[PDB]
């Protein structure tokens, strides 16, 4: 059934996110040492070592991934057929899903560049 | 709302809060 | 000139003109891409791993010959030794020695273990096309073949300069799916015999077939519950099962194991239940659904369950190495950029048009996701999976959206997918240059902007061992450098990586111990001539036996004194690590703080050893039981003239 | 303040179907259940960080601790944080209140000048769902707890004994005076504010009569302006009882802690339930 | 012998040529009937 697909996409970001860092769990975001004045500002996603993450890093990554895929699901399931409201609902659907697609890929590109320092 | 600026007006207000919140926090740490 | 281009007889012929065009220059890409890791620096072998393979590789073209010669060595593992009873898989080696049976007859041995992997990639990107023809389309694979041609992590673990034991296991595995999936789709049993004969090539090389028979029958188990049996599942499945078991039975690593281990034993139980359920379907379809089929249904069920009871009664440093630890999205999306995004897409399409063949790939999309959740080294198993279904996914999205127009939404949706996807091939071009274009035996250093220091202490020291040492010798340092010492040195050794005898490795921890009087006695037990250790102190990011020293510290076996208690000394006595003057004094009397350190108070200044950011100041020059054998060029390895 | 003003008055003459106001209250009440639905943080007590009355909390709790009997006991009798017995009672209240929304009085109507169409006018007991009458019950007890701040100069103690509920799951908690006066004030306040409320925001006797004459709908039994006396013997009682057995109903929202937020959550989802009817109306 | 960066630009243009030509295939395959 399609509920099995629901189960799998549920499992998707669940084991993209943090099952690897369930036992190696590293707490969410604080690592600044006063930087000049202000003591313990929580920093970010980890950047210097590549393999590590925190809980807050992983969840964000997983969320970015499944929304993109299910945006393509929405492109398939409704935008290619022609049955519903042919000027109001459809245009919304392609609009927000194209927004999903473009801004999602853009921000994930940003969230690999800034933790990664890769030449873009 | 013959016009949509009232919404835009609300957005402006949040930005004023949004930006002005961290704007004083710029000089602090 | 010659304007007859796009009016040739396309979809029949110019179809194939474009087909074989992509099957040329896409396959160019995989082999070409691997190359700049060895074009940039090396000539022969990057990692430490291909040395132990390369030695026996050139052996089994020099003198050994597998059908008439397996082989024994006393050169490794003094005094125990290891032989082709271990090292699962000559499928690398027989491949390489076959290639320079042939091409050497056509006329080198340098160029056969280093050029091989690019070759593997090229071949694999053409077998993935003939695979993906069978799934959606020939059009589905023509974007999918490029995907495994330049998925950079699959490039990364098999680069130009790789010769890993799983270096061509992937090709076999992929091939066995071409050799399974139109046997399932068409029960052609000559062709399924060709399938099992291909399976033997995988079941040689790398132990992922313990994975594969975790995969293939339990997939079949899925086809119980979805109920989509036929003959043409069954008639193809019995062949590669039962004949494949005997072809595994030929091999030693899996030996009488295909009788006995908990995975493929349950796979055998699944084969038995499958062949019963085929037979059950056959009978009882000539008879009615009477009462008496329920009666001997009870009879045959009780005989089957008592078979289940008789079966259930009778049931007969690696973690530390940084890569076997679990990985996040960096191995992920850093690994597999656009091709993560498209992974559910075709999978949705595979749950849209859920055909008979595609459910196997869906199970293969589940399982390898679950397994590359824990080992980034196992990431290679998910290396083509993603490229399969994303290969479907774009070829769904593209097909539906060049559908609509030329026969404004498609004036975006086609138009994004170029720059959406080809940014991928920017990433694949260059992440391959960043992380993975660096060998293990030659370390790139820092310090200048023009003609900067980027320099070969391993070949300097190992080639000292290959000139100025006796023939019969000792090599003992630590196990993860065990093959390379057998690369150029031709020197007899005690330990090595694998780890089939754990006790033999555990008394090397008492050879790298606290008490020099007992450690040197354990040395004198084990026929010493030479000892090695590696530094990393004054540039940091190199390894060695001082940061896997915690591993040595807690390694414990056949011991009662010292190595019993995991602390031994090494903490500040509240329980925190220090090594220096503020460190701990039995560590000062341990080996590795004096084993390594001689005359280092006298050479560097300004309070360094960048690994610890340590200090000069210990007297620390006390060779109670040894002498120096190599005063170093770049503090690299102090070779130990083992003194009486 | 001006923003909430503009958003409410652009959802009365504008879109407005529920209100601006009542659907704000409803959605914020959805959220106040929802923070109790999944709950990420907990400041660590004597044991057991990061699990405060979520079902995820009572699913992560099974993953951490052994001795699953004392994993059940903390799941079902959790006091200081939200509880899952609390969530069962919260669900239970939702079911009963929609049992009582469907209480309605039917009145069939021969339309004037058309043969026998019977679009029967109903009178539901909740009777505008008392978005006046509960907020009548709420905001007077909010304005003094605003103006106890002027009592600090010229209190949370002695003034509280007739101000608030007694907050205790122990029904025989240490003051029956506070309990009796609180419940009697709740019941009497909603009933009294029904019998005073209906005279202003519509649907009193003359209101209904002039709307039905104004939309040409006449009761069959008698003459058009006897319709008043046809239905004047329903609307006040279906005000008053319609007041009364909401507040006592909110007694059952407090007497048993099955409410994520209490009284108010019962009644903002009652807003939603009437709200669904309003949206459906135009189909 | 060719350099590293020349090979990088090589792989870039080859992959771009490859994927665009895939799109061209996918057009010719979707358009012309069976
Ligand atoms: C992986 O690597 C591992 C490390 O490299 C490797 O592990 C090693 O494996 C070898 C092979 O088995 C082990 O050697 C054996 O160890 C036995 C352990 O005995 C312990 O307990 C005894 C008391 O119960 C102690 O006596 C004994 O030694 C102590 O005393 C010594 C002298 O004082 C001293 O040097 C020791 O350090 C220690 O203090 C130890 O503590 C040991 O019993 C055994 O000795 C027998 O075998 C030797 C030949 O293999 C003979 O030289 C020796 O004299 C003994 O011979 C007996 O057995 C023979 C047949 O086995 C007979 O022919 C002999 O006549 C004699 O038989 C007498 O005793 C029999 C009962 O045992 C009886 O049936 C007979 O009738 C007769 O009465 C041997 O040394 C080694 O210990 C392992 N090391 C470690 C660290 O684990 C492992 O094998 C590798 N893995 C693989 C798969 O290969
Ligand atoms: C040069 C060298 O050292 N070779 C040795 C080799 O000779 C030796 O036999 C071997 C063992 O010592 O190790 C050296 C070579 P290697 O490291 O590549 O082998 P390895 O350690 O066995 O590697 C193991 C990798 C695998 C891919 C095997 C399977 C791993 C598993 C965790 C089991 C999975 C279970 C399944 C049902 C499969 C499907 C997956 C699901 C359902 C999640």
């Amino acid at each position: 059934a399609m509920t099995v697909y629901a189960l799998v996409v549920v499992s998707y970001f669940l084991i993209t996110g943090g099952i690897i860092y369930d036992v190696i769990v590293e707490p969410p975001s604080v690592g600044s040492m006063t930087d000049e004045h202000g003591h313990q500002r929580p920093v970010a996603f980890l950047a210097y070592r590549v393999n590590g993450q925190y809980i807050m890093e992983g969840l964000a990554s997983s969320f970015l991934f499944t929304m993109g895929g299910l945006g393509f699901i929405i492109l398939d399931r409704s935008n290619a057929p022609n049955i519903p409201k042919l000027n109001r609902f459809l245009l919304l659907f392609i609009g927000f899903v194209c927004v999903l697609l473009s801004f999602f890929m853009a921000r994930v590109f940003m969230r690999m560049k800034l933790p990664g320092y890769l030449m873009g | 709302v013959g016009p949509v600026p009232v919404l835009v007006m609300s957005l402006l207000f949040i930005a004023s809060v949004f930006m002005l919140h961290i704007w004083g926090k710029y000089t602090r740490s | 000139m010659t304007k007859l281009g796009f009016l040739r007889l396309s979809y029949e012929k110019q179809d194939t003109l474009l087909k074989l065009l992509i099957l040329s220059m896409a396959a160019v890409l995989s082999f070409s891409t691997r190359l700049f890791a060895v074009l940039r620096f090396e000539s022969v072998i990057h990692e430490f791993d291909p040395y132990f393979n390369y030695r026996t590789t050139r052996f089994l073209a020099e003198e050994g010959f597998y059908k008439f010669h397996n082989w024994f060595d006393d050169r490794a593992w003094y005094p125990l030794g290891r032989i082709i009873g271990g090292t699962l898989y000559p499928g690398l080696m027989i491949t390489s020695a076959a290639i320079y049976h042939v091409l050497h007859f056509f006329h080198d041995i340098r160029n056969v273990c280093v050029f091989l992997a690019p070759l593997f990639s090229s071949f694999t990107t053409i077998v993935t096309y003939h695979l993906t023809k069978e799934l959606k389309d020939a059009g589905a694979g023509l974007l999918a073949a490029a995907m495994i041609a330049v998925v950079p992590g699959y490039i990364s673990r098999s680069v130009a300069g790789s010769y890993d034991n799983e270096g061509i296991a992937i090709f076999c595995m992929l091939l066995t799916y071409y050799m399974w999936i139109k046997a399932v789709k068409t029960g052609s049993i000559y062709w399924a015999a060709k399938c099992a004969l291909a399976y033997f090539y995988m079941v040689s090389s790398w132990g992922g077939y313990v994975f594969l028979i975790n995969l293939i029958p339990l997939h079949v188990l899925v086809l119980m519950l979805t109920g989509r049996f036929s003959h043409r599942i069954y008639v193809a499945y019995c062949t590669v099962y039962c004949l494949g078991t005997i072809l595994s039975m030929q091999i030693s690593f899996v030996g009488f194991q295909p009788v006995l281990s908990s995975e493929h034993m349950a796979a055998f139980g699944v084969f038995g239940l499958c062949q019963i359920h085929a037979f059950v379907d056959y009978l009882r379809s000539k008879l009615n659904p009477q009462q008496f089929e329920v009666l001997f249904r009870s009879v045959i069920s009780l005989v089957g369950f008592v078979l289940l009871t008789v079966g259930a009664l009778l049931m007969l440093i690696i973690a530390s190495v940084s890569e076997h630890q679990p990985t996040t999205w960096s191995s992920y999306y850093f690994d597999l950029q656009l091709l993560v995004f498209m992974f559910p897409v075709g999978l949705y399409y595979c749950f849209s048009n859920l055909s008979d063949a595609r459910i196997f790939i869906i199970m293969y999309g589940v399982t390898s996701m679950y397994f590359s959740a824990v080992m980034v080294r196992l990431m290679l198993v998910l290396a083509p999976v993603m490229c399969i279904l994303s290969g479907i996914g774009v070829s769904q999205v593209l097909s539906t959206y060049m559908k609509n127009l030329d026969i404004e939404v498609a004036s975006g949706m086609i138009l994004v997918m170029a720059f959406f996807l080809i940014t991928y091939t920017f990433h694949s071009t260059w992440v391959t240059s960043e992380a993975y274009s660096s060998p293990s035996i030659v370390l790139s250093a820092r310090g200048g902007d023009g003609s900067r220091i980027i320099f070969d202490d391993f070949r300097e020291a190992y080639y000292w061992l290959r000139h100025n040492t006796p023939e019969d010798a000792k090599v003992m340092s630590w196990w993860d450098y065990g093959y390379q010492i057998t690369a150029m040195a031709n020197r007899t050794i005690l330990v090595d990586n694998n780890t089939w005898n754990n006790t033999h490795i555990s008394r090397v921890g008492q050879a790298m111990a606290s008490t020099e009087e007992k450690a040197y006695e354990i040395m004198r037990e084990l026929d010493v001539s030479y000892v090695l250790v590696i530094f990393g102190g004054l540039t940091g990011y190199s390894s060695d036996d001082i940061n896997k020293f915690l591993w040595m510290v807690r390694i414990g076996g056949s011991t009662d004194t010292g190595k019993h208690i995991k602390e031994h000394d090494y903490y500040t006595p509240t329980g925190e690590f220090r090594v220096d003057r503020e460190g701990s004094p039995v560590l000062l009397n341990c080996l590795m703080y004096k084993m390594c350190y001689y005359r280092f108070g006298q050479v560097y200044t300004e309070a360094k050893d960048r690994v610890r950011n340590a200090e000069i100041g210990n007297k620390d020059f006390e060779l109670d039981v040894l002498e120096e054998a190599y005063t170093t060029e770049h503090w690299l390895v102090r070779i130990y003239k083992v003194k009486d | 303040g001006l923003i909430v003003l503009l958003l409410d008055e652009l959802l009365q003459k504008g879109y407005g179907l529920g209100s601006g106001i009542s659907l704000f209250i409803a959605t914020n009440i959805c959220e106040t259940i929802v923070w109790k639905a999944f709950s990420p943080t907990t400041v660590n007590t004597g044991r057991g960080m990061e699990f405060e009355g979520a079902i995820i909390a009572l699913f992560h709790l099974l993953a951490t601790r052994t001795d699953k009997v004392r994993a059940l006991r903390e799941a079902f009798y959790r006091q200081n944080l939200p509880n899952l017995m609390n969530l069962i009672a919260t669900i239970f209240v939702f079911a009963v209140v929609i049992y009582f929304q469907g209480f309605r009085v039917d009145l069939p109507i021969k339309s004037a000048r058309y043969r026998g169409q019977y679009n029967t006018y109903p009178i539901k007991l909740f009777y505008t769902s008392n978005i006046p009458i509960i907020l009548q019950s709420a905001l007077v007890s909010n304005l003094y707890v605003i103006s106890q701040m002027l009592s600090a100069r010229f209190p949370v103690g002695g003034l509280c004994h007739y101000l608030s509920p007694p907050e205790s799951f122990g029904s025989v908690l240490e003051d029956p005076v506070h309990a009796v006066v609180y419940i009697v004030f709740m019941l009497g306040s909603c009933a009294f504010f029904s019998k005073t409320w209906i005279e202003v925001s519509g649907s009193s006797a003359k209101d209904v009569a002039k709307q039905l004459k104004e939309q040409q709908m006449v009761m069959r039994g008698h003459r058009e302006t006897s319709m008043v006396h046809e239905l004047n013997r329903y609307i006040p009682t279906a005000a008053a009882f319609g007041g009364l057995c909401i507040g006592a109903l909110s007694v059952l929202a407090d007497f048993l802690g099955a409410i994520g937020s209490g009284t108010g959550i019962l009644l903002a989802v009652t807003i939603i339930y009437q709200y669904f009817e309003i949206f459906v109306k135009e189909q | 012998m060719i350099t590293d960066v020349q090979l990088a630009i090589f792989a870039n243009m080859l992959g771009v040529s490859l994927f665009l030509l895939v799109v061209l295939y996918h057009y010719v395959a979707v358009n012309n009937p069976k």
